[PDB]
């Protein structure tokens, strides 16, 4: 997230990026994105048409110059904040010296050795990122001495402590949850909130010790004060220290960060790959030509030339260097593709905001990524010399690597992009450096329902800061088309959602060959994945959280389908439960969502009842207006008449506070004893964890007066009247009257004779004074109800709902709000980080290449799944598709029923007997959706009735409505007869 | 036929141990990880050496020896 | 989707209705509602019925039925306008695994005995503790007010 | 002609609905029609809110419009 004492560092930070090729602009591209405050370019080289395969920064007209020059411009462009600076000198130790990380994207061995040494002699962070064709390798040196602060990606652990004790150990009790198994002996923790101790807060952290049953201890606290109650022990991040060898020692001993030995190897082999060609490239001065028999000869030779000292003495290799492996590198690694360079930029990126922010945990010092499973099967012709050898296209430095046919097969595509927002814009960019849809016969298509909004433009980079307000999927193809002129982007508005499937209808999903969706619920996955396998279509998904990530393929009838998490979906639009709001508030969360929902109610359907309602048809004799009147007039004021006064002070605001919890736990506490339950006389236990005191404001403590201030600036914004930020002199204004409440304790209540009004003894005179105001308030100005912003902060929504929430938690004793909880709220949700968002995408444009490269086993495509913060990364094939049988049937949850209604539609009682003829199977239940067409226990009579009348037609009179003109196809849900309680029958699709 | 001890690593950095079977199915471990975390059992999906678990294999097959590590992985939901 | 399993259950709660519902039937064209006579044993609802809507989500069972009276009833926690706060509809409490012969269980026994742990209608919970005998009272004057005969 | 209307609980029920005639003139008979307090939802098309004050040939309300509702408030 956004923190503070990390990013102060970010912007004080300088980092070099050399070799400003694919791979370097990305690095460029998301450093500037993340905030970095200095960046210095270097790459003086000009120019050439195969760097335009790979990089976005520079177009076809900024041929012929230098690179870092020509990117200077785009990069300085994308973020005004940081600045951007080309070098044009050669690399100088004093240079070196200036920095704090440097990187050598795509730079020559010799020259990496000589940085690398330079920078570990001054203790500079050293990173050489590089990309040759399919296979990417990453080298991570941060000194010989680096310390992290933060290991681990996690909120710091809090857990509310029930009852804690005095003695020897000085054991302490806390209330049971996942933070018990969580907690582990030898950890550090510290203690904000307590009743009792009141010295104990601010003290040195201490250890702990884990005894059994759930039981802690933090050492002597006999001398010190009685306890009373305990808000939270936070733990405490132990620091770490990391040691990293140099390159020119590294390089004989690498060490791979991997998931499996099989990996290790692979990527040891991979190494001695690289090796082989950064020898060649130093003796014959000349990379290895496109997929030339010969170079690969001498490249594979040069990998067995290399000595077996070259590997560690320590663990010999099962076998020698593989000939294939290293034969089929060095083959393809002529040119240099755009998803490895989003890929490896990525995570190259993400290394140099750990070295920056000495956050997470920094790589093992060697990553390689393997993806030449994009290369065609082996059974398939290998693109030959003469294919491969560059025309002077942009997509040279692509073709270099696949080939013409390739190519002209990605021109041909015609593929939809479902959403755009951050992984939806660099999945555009991706397809269109690639060059999928650049032709006259191929085309592209961009969904989007939502306008531009500066707290997520604050991230993306397709977008700017003077398109505000405009729609995400038009700006999103004027970009796509700004990259690529040759691609036609069709930006749509109209969402994808089961309410407009007539927009997108048969011809629609006839016209597109494959779906990409990148979306930021459950419920819009779910319900593209279900039109994609309704009409067979490959699609591409993929999600980022944080720093995770994760980029999956379902082709039709070669994977799984794609199944959402349900209980996810059912949780994406939830409502939270009346009882905690009600009495017993048991997280800090329940009280959040209290206050969200009780300022709704008292903003929101405040406006509706002060004029429309009231003025329209109804008055006080409805269901219950006093109670609404009361809720929101009384509380903000006895008013009862046009307000002279300045609508910004603090005479009303105490009021409402505390009638909102002193007055509202008196009330509680009045109605039931803390400790008792009337009913109960003799309960299993008498206030079981249920003890709510009156709170008392303090002047002093700064959540009571962010509180009011918070109510005073909403209550003038929402009234009309022109409210002015306390903070600055109406905060000391409110601490210059210390005490208005004593002159005005008991008339505040409620009118002036009921100090706790019975029940219903209000009578007619409160019930006209009521009237009276309704009548003021139609008459008078109505008010606006204003939604909840968070990129306005200006309408003090979200540091109300906080300071409510924090109030009534304390009150109740629940632990404080953390900005963790605020963050796994759905509102004020954080941008994802650039660099995930980089390396999803990456991913979803290698299986692209694997798509559109035609007809794929199952064993060719991957899912991959990735976490940055702890550089863990894996790429697995999926699994096959899951085969479920019942009786003689047998169906994947691809395959579909087909069943022509012929020239005359057929009668439900032939649909069945033709069912039961063809597939042999009888059914109980058949639904049209909802709609229920014949059942089994249905009584005779209707059933005969229901069985002669034409399908299409019953459809039509159960559902009241015609046809929809073209429809081809009418889906169809049904059961058998002894069927397992949880299977799922392939749909029926009845053409009409 | 003797208790196993395997950690399953937490998403947030932590770890806890746990007592399988050889014989077990993959499924029970997932029950028992979601009734540690408290988590549903579909939102994650759990994974030992760089690749994924079936549920209805059993333990026996991924190999599992002894004080082995399975990561727990989260379907992401941002975009 | 969860309209075959809705239409399960109803056929199968059908065959052996509980005791104390009667004649639930659901509309072809939406099933995905349910329309139920709750008769209860406790005085004085059971001198008549009560008319309850159950309406299921398309994500059922992941999301709980929402039932909601649809004539008026006098109870602790069933406000005016008919919804009811049961503790398994709870989010909290809900499971997938759950049929929907327990929430009716559940709510059949609601009814017979009222609740007073969450009184979605406060005043009437206070009323009920402090004077039941009125509470009493003014039960029967709503349900002969608003009731619908008991069927045979 | 023809614009689909539906309802948040399932049902759809298309009523005759033209651009010639006042948007709030039909919405207050289908709202009389269906019987719930048109307080607790806002009729809305392709996403688009609605307000008592707001053109409605500004948006373009498209033919077959996706006009559907959205639950709001808490009852108890
Ligand atoms: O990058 P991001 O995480 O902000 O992506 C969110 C984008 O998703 C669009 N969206 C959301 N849901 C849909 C559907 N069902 N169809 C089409 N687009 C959708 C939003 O526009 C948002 O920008």
């Amino acid at each position: 997230v956004l923190g503070s004492p990390a990013m102060q560092r970010i912007q004080g930070a300088r980092v070099l990026v050399s070799g400003l090729q694919g791979l370097g602009a990305e690095v460029a591209k998301n450093l500037v994105l993340m905030g970095v405050g200095s960046l210095t370019l270097h790459d003086p080289h000009p120019t050439c048409w195969s760097d335009l395969a790979a990089q976005f920064l520079l177009s076809e007209q900024d041929l012929e110059r230098s690179r870092a020059e020509a990117s200077q411009e785009l990069l300085a462009q994308l973020n005004r904040a940081v600045q951007v600076v080309v070098h044009t000198g050669d690399i100088t130790e004093d240079l070196l010296l200036d920095f704090q990380v440097v990187v050598l994207t795509a730079a020559k061995l010799e020259e990496q050795l000589k940085v690398g040494t330079l920078c570990h002699k001054h203790g500079v962070c050293f990173l050489a990122a590089d990309t040759r064709g399919l296979v990417g390798q990453l080298f991570c040196d941060f000194g010989e001495d680096f310390t992290v602060q933060d290991p681990t990606e996690a909120e710091p652990l809090t857990a509310a402590i029930q009852h804690i004790s005095q003695g020897s150990p000085g054991i302490l009790t806390l209330r049971k949850g996942a933070n018990t198994h969580y907690f582990r002996d030898g950890d550090l923790v510290t203690f904000s909130g307590i009743e009792g101790m009141v010295e104990l807060n601010d003290c040195d952290p201490r250890s702990i010790h884990v005894r059994e049953d759930g039981s802690l201890e933090i050492g002597d606290t006999t001398t010190f004060s009685r306890y009373l109650r305990g808000g939270a022990i936070t733990e405490v991040k132990r620091p770490k220290t990391v040691r990293h060898k140099s390159l020119d020692t590294a390089l004989l001993q690498p060490h791979v960060v991997a998931q499996s030995s099989q990996e290790v190897h692979h990527a040891h082999c991979l190494h001695q790959a690289f090796c082989a060609l950064h020898k060649f490239q130093h003796l014959h001065g000349r990379p290895p030509q496109p997929w030339d028999p010969v170079d690969a000869e001498t490249v594979v030779g040069l990998a067995r030339d290399l000595e077996p000292l070259k590997r560690t003495e320590e663990e010999p290799l099962e076998e020698p260097l593989d000939e294939a492996l290293v034969r089929t590198v060095a083959l393809s690694s002529a040119g240099v593709l755009s998803p490895m360079v989003a890929m490896l930029g990525a995570v190259a990126a993400q290394e140099v905001l750990k070295a920056i922010s000495r956050k997470f945990m920094p790589l093992d010092q060697w990553l390689y990524f393997d993806a030449l499973d994009c290369l065609p099967e082996d059974g398939e012709l290998l693109p030959s010399p003469e294919d491969c050898a560059l025309r002077g296209s942009r997509y040279d430095g692509q073709i270099a690597v696949f080939g013409a046919g390739f190519q002209e097969k990605l021109r041909r595509q015609h593929y939809l992009l479902v959403g755009a927002g951050a992984i939806g814009c660099e999945l555009l960019k991706v397809f269109a450096l690639v060059g999928l849809g650049a032709g006259n016969s191929g085309g592209l298509t961009v969904v989007d329902m939502d306008h531009i909004e500066r707290s997520n433009l604050s991230r993306q980079f397709l977008f700017r800061s003077q398109d505000v307000g405009r729609p995400k999927a038009e700006v999103a193809a004027a970009a796509a088309r700004g990259l690529n002129p040759d691609l036609q982007v069709i930006p749509l508005t109209y969402p994808l959602d089961p309410t407009t499937e007539h927009i997108y209808g048969d011809n629609f999903f006839s016209r597109v060959d494959g779906v990409a969706a990148a979306l930021d619920s459950f419920q819009a996955r779910r319900y593209v994945a279900a039109r994609c396998t309704h009409y067979l279509k490959p699609l591409l998904e993929a999600g980022t959280s944080g720093t995770w990530g994760s980029a999956t393929v379902f082709m039709p009838h070669v994977t799984e389908a794609y199944r959402a998490p349900a209980s996810a979906a059912a949780s994406e639009d939830a409502p939270y439960p009346v009882c905690t709001v009600r009495y017993f508030p048991s997280t800090a969360e329940h009280t959040l969502q209290w206050a969200r929902h009780e300022f709704e109610e008292l903003f929101r359907l405040s406006a509706e009842t002060i004029n429309h309602h009231q003025q329209a048809h109804t008055s006080l004799a409805d269901m219950d207006e006093p109670q609404t009147l009361t809720l929101l007039k009384p509380v903000l004021g006895v008013l009862r008449v046009r307000p002279q006064n300045w609508q910004d002070c603090v005479a009303w605001a105490l009021g409402h506070w505390k009638l909102c919890f002193h007055y509202g736990i008196k009330q509680l506490l009045r109605h039931f004893p803390p400790n008792k339950v009337l009913e109960d006389g003799t309960p299993f236990w008498s206030g079981p964890k249920q003890c709510p005191q009156p709170l008392e404001f303090d002047t002093n403590q700064d959540t009571h007066l962010l509180y009011v201030l918070a109510a005073a600036n909403l209550y003038a914004q929402m009234h009309g009247l022109p409210g002015s930020q306390d903070w600055t002199a109406l905060r000391e204004l409110l601490k210059l009257l210390p005490q208005p409440d004593p002159q005005q304790m008991a008339p505040i209540f409620a009118s002036n004779l009921e100090l706790a009004s019975a029940s219903a003894e209000f009578g007619p005179e409160q019930q006209k004074e009521l009237n009276k105001a309704l009548e003021v308030w139609s008459v008078g100005p109505p008010l606006k109800p204003l939604m909840f912003e968070k990129d306005d902060d200006s309408n003090f929504h979200v540091d109300f709902v906080v300071a409510a929430a924090s109030l009534r938690c304390q009150n109740y004793g629940i632990p404080p709000v953390n900005r963790a909880q605020s963050k796994r709220i759905v509102g004020q949700i954080i941008p994802a980080i650039a660099t995930t968002t980089a390396a999803v995408a990456g991913l979803l444009g290698l299986e692209l290449y694997k798509v559109v490269s035609g007809p794929r086993p199952r064993s060719a495509f991957r899912h991959s799944y990735l976490h940055l913060a702890e550089n863990y990364l894996i790429r697995y094939m999926p699994f096959a598709p899951a085969i479920q049988t019942f009786h003689h049937l047998k169906w994947t949850s691809w395959d579909r029923l087909k069943v022509p209604a012929g020239q005359p539609e057929r009668t439900l009682e032939s649909l069945l007997a033709h069912l039961q003829e063809q597939h042999g199977l009888r059914v109980r239940i058949l639904l049209h959706g909802s709609a229920l067409l014949y059942a089994a226990g249905w009584s005779p009579e209707k059933q005969a009735q229901h069985l002669p009348l034409r399908v299409t037609e019953l459809v039509q009179q159960l559902t009241g409505q015609a046809p929809a003109p073209g429809q081809r196809v009418l889906v169809l849900e049904l059961s058998c007869e002894g069927d397992d309680e949880d299977t799922a029958f392939p749909p029926l699709h009845y053409e009409l | 036929d003797e208790p196993l001890s395997i950690l399953v690593r937490n998403n947030k950095g932590r770890s806890s141990t746990y007592e399988v079977r050889l014989t077990q199915t993959v499924a029970h471990l997932k029950q028992q990880v979601s009734g540690l975390e408290g988590v549903q059992d579909d939102l994650f999906w759990l994974t030992f050496e760089g690749k994924p678990l079936e549920d209805q294999l059993p333990l026996g097959e991924y190999g599992l020896k002894p004080l082995s590590t399975v990561f727990m992985n989260l379907r992401l939901r941002g975009g | 989707m969860a309209s075959m399993r809705v239409v399960k259950e109803l056929e199968d709660l059908q065959k052996k209705p509980p005791p104390y519902l009667r004649n639930l039937s659901s509309d072809d064209a939406n099933v995905l509602v349910w329309h139920a006579l709750l008769l209860p044993d406790q005085p004085p609802y059971h001198l008549k019925a009560f008319n309850l809507r159950i309406s299921f989500p398309p994500e059922y069972p992941f999301k709980p039925p929402m039932i909601k009276f649809t004539t008026k009833i006098y109870h602790p926690n069933v406000d005016e306008n008919g919804q009811i706060c049961l503790p398994i509809i709870s989010s909290e409490n809900w499971k997938p695994s759950t049929k929907t012969s327990q929430v009716l269980e559940a709510l059949n026994v609601l009814v017979n005995r009222p609740n007073i742990r969450e009184p979605k209608r406060m005043d009437l919970a206070d009323l009920l503790t402090q004077n039941p005998e009125l509470f009493r009272k003014n039960a029967e004057e709503f349900t002969l007010r608003f009731g619908v005969d008991r069927p045979s």
